């Protein structure tokens, strides 16, 4: 298992070998919206 | 606050050994012939 | 059996939900409240989904997890 990108290994990000970052945290996101009398909705919104 | 825009992360978590989480012992007319 | 089936028909939910999408929204709000512990409407939506269907004690333990 490759050495995880620490703060002493991140200097290898900028040599000639092209590197990508994949942040998939924000892919599935929701909004939780209340009206007081009745009920409560959760709208899935777009992510990235 | 509205806080509109909140991530979710669907994971296959909660794998354990099926014992207790905190290792504790959680404890909580009649018939008649005439 | 007549009166007991009458009382069983008296206890059917008129607003139970859509059971596969009820499970889907349970999984959804579970992932919300698990990745956002400090979001209040996550815990409110989880306990409200567990009070509109199922039973209420798991909803009450979910909000007492949410309040702390």
């Amino acid at each position: 298992t490759e050495p995880y990108l620490s703060s002493q290994n991140y200097g290898e990000l900028f040599s000639n070998q092209i590197i990508w970052f994949v942040d998939d945290t924000n892919v599935y996101r929701v909004t939780i919206h209340k009206t007081f009398e009745g009920n409560l909705t959760t709208k899935p919104i777009n992510g990235a | 606050d509205e806080t509109y825009g909140v991530n979710v992360q669907f994971e296959s978590d909660e794998e354990e050994g099926d014992e207790d989480v905190y290792g504790e012992v959680r404890e909580e007319c009649t018939l008649s012939a005439n | 059996p007549k009166g007991y089936l009458t009382d069983l028909n008296s206890m059917i939910p008129t607003h139970g939900g859509d059971i596969n999408d009820i499970k889907k929204a349970r999984l959804l709000l579970k992932s919300v409240r698990e990745t956002n512990p400090h979001h209040p409407p996550a815990w409110i939506a989880s306990a409200r989904l567990e009070e509109v269907t199922g039973k209420l004690q798991v909803a009450r333990n979910l909000i007492m997890k949410g309040t702390e």
